[PDB]
C-alpha cells in the first residue's frame, strides 16, 4: 500500500491511496485503501489520512474516521488521536501498520506500530526528509 | 503548503536491507516527493498533489501499488485505490482492478465523472477508458521480487 | 430478554399511493421476517443466526430490494451487496456486485466464517459461496415484474 | 436495501444488511451496505446498526461508525446519536435514508428522514410491531 496527503496554499486538504493489496491474498479480497473512512480520508475541518497495514483491522476499526471523530468529538489534536488509534486500538485488535496524516494547520504525523514504514514529507520551505525505520 | 507520502508499512526487514537498497528506497521516495512538490510549488491543488505523488509511487517498482504490485494467490494483480477532497468530502475509489497504469487516476476519474465514491469490475474499467487513462499488460506491473515473494509465500 | 429489529428499506411507496392491499401485504412480509428471527432467538440461537435468518427472509420476500425483488441495474441485471458483523470482536464478512447466490447475506457470513477477510467481490466471492455449498438461483428467481417496470420507467424518464 | 439487528439474552449484538442496490444503477457502483462502519456495524460495547438510503452519503459520513463514535467518545445515547446523524448530518449533505439500531441494553431506534421505512421489531416477551410510515 502507498499513499499521499497534502495541504494546499489555502489550507485545503486531500488524500490518495493505492495498493496491490497483500501477497498471496485470496482473489476478490478488498482492504481499507478504497474505503473512505477506513484507509483513505479527507475533511478540511480536521485532517487528511492515508493508511497502510492489515486492511481488515483498518476496516473493522474505521481507523481514518475514528481519528476524524476523535478530533471533532473530543477536540483531540491529529497527533493525540492518530497515535492512540495506531498505538493502542490497532494493537488491541491484533493489527499491524501505520498512517500518514496532515491536519488543517499543516501538522504532519506518520505513526506506525511495526518495524518501519517507507515515508517522507516536503514543506513549502523546500525542507524535506525520507525515512524507512527511525 | 505541505505534502506527506508513504510507500507502505510492509518494509523490508533491517537484516535484509542493504546500503544500496536503502539508498534506492530513499531515491524512489525522493522522486515521489518531487512529483507532489512540483504541483504544490506551482500553486496546484492538494488533490493534484496527492494524485501525482501516488501516481509516482505506483510508477516506482519498489512500492506495492501499480508497478511492483504484489500478486494474488492465483498469480494475478488486484489493485485498489481512492482519492478524497476535504472541502466537500468528495471521493472516488476502485477495487479489484488490473489494467489502468495508475489506479489512483481511475479513483479520481470515478470522483470527477460519476456521482459514486466506489466502483469495481468492468464498470470501473469503463470509466478509465472514458477518461482516456493508459492501460498496461501484466508485464508492465511484474517485478521479479514480488513474484518470488508469492512463490516463497506459497511454500506454506 | 432477547430482541430483534428489521427493515426492508427507506425507499417506501408514498402514503398517498399506498393501497390497503399492498399495505397489508407489506406488514405480512415484515411479520414473516420477524418470525424467522424470533424462532432463532426463542430457540437460544446467536444474535448472528437471528440477523442472518431475518435478512435471508427479507431477501426471500419479493416486496423488498434484496435477493428476490432486487432492483435492476441500467443494463437489466442484479448486482447484490451484503454484510454481517458480530459485536463481540467486531468480526465481519461482506460481498459486493454478486448475482446467483439465493441469499447474499449467507455469502457475507460465509466470508466472515471461512476467510480472514471482511469484504470480497466478483468471482472470488462466488468461489466462497460454492465452497460454503450455498444455494444458487437463475435470473428468473430474482426477477419481479414491478422492479423490471420500475427500471423501464426510470430509463424512459431519463429521455 | 434490507437489514436486521439483534440483541441476545446476554446482550451480545449482531447486524446484517443485504441489497439489490439501486434502480438503473451504473454497473460497478458499491454503496454503504457491504462496508462495515458505513451501512453495517456491530460492537457489544455500544450498538448494532443496519442502514438504508443514498449509499454515497452513508459512505462519506461513515454513518454507522459516527453513531458508535458519538456513543463512545461523548457518552451519547444510541437515540441521541442516531437521530442527530440521520436527522441533521445526513440532511445537511443532501442525503435521504434511515437506520435501524439496537444498543447493548436493548433500546431500539429506527430514525429515517424520508417518506417512510418498512420496519418492525419483536421482543423476548413475544411483543411485536411493524411500521411503514410514522404510525404502527
Ligand atoms: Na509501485
Ligand atoms: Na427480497
Amino acid at each position: 500500500t502507498v499513499g499521499a496527503v497534502a495541504r494546499d496554499a489555502e489550507g485545503r486538504l486531500a488524500a490518495a491511496t493505492s495498493t496491490g493489496g497483500m501477497t498471496a491474498k485470496r482473489a476478490g479480497r478488498v482492504g481499507d485503501s478504497p474505503v473512505i473512512g477506513a484507509g483513505t480520508f479527507a475533511d478540511d475541518g480536521t485532517c487528511a489520512i492515508s493508511a497502510t497495514g492489515d486492511g481488515e483491522a483498518f476496516l473493522r476499526l474505521s481507523v481514518a474516521h475514528e481519528i476524524d471523530a476523535r478530533m471533532r468529538l473530543r477536540g483531540e489534536s491529529l497527533r493525540s488521536a492518530a497515535e492512540a488509534v495506531i498505538g493502542s486500538d490497532l494493537e488491541a485488535i491484533g493489527g499491524s501498520g501505520g498512517l500518514i496524516a496532515i491536519d488543517r494547520d499543516g501538522a504532519i504525523v506518520t505513526p506506525y506500530n511495526c518495524e518501519g514504514m517507507y515515508r517522507g514529507w516536503v514543506l513549502g520551505s523546500g525542507e524535506r526528509e525520507t525515512a524507512i525505520y527511525e | 503548503y505541505s505534502l506527506a507520502i508513504h510507500g507502505g508499512a510492509g518494509v523490508l526487514p533491517r537484516e535484509r536491507m542493504t546500503a544500496e537498497r536503502e539508498a534506492a528506497t530513499h531515491a524512489a521516495l525522493g522522486r515521489v516527493l518531487s512529483a507532489g512538490e512540483a504541483v504544490l510549488s506551482g500553486g496546484g491543488s492538494a488533490l493534484d498533489a496527492v494524485t501525482e505523488a501516488v501516481a509516482a509511487l505506483e510508477d516506482e517498482p519498489l512500492f506495492n501499488a501499480g508497478r511492483g504490485a504484489v500478486f494474488t494467490r492465483d498469480g494475478k494483480h488486484e489493485m485498489d485505490a481512492a482519492v478524497m477532497v476535504g472541502r466537500d468530502r468528495s471521493a472516488g475509489a476502485v477495487a479489484g482492478i488490473c489494467g489502468p497504469r495508475n489506479p489512483v487516476r481511475l479513483a479520481r476519474a470515478v470522483m470527477e465523472r460519476t456521482s459514486h465514491v466506489l466502483m469495481i469490475g468492468e464498470g470501473a474499467l469503463g470509466i478509465a477508458r472514458d477518461a482516456g487513462l493508459a492501460f498496461e499488460d501484466d508485464a508492465y506491473f511484474f517485478t521479479q521480487e514480488r513474484w518470488d515473494s508469492l512463490q516463497e509465500t506459497l511454500r506454506m
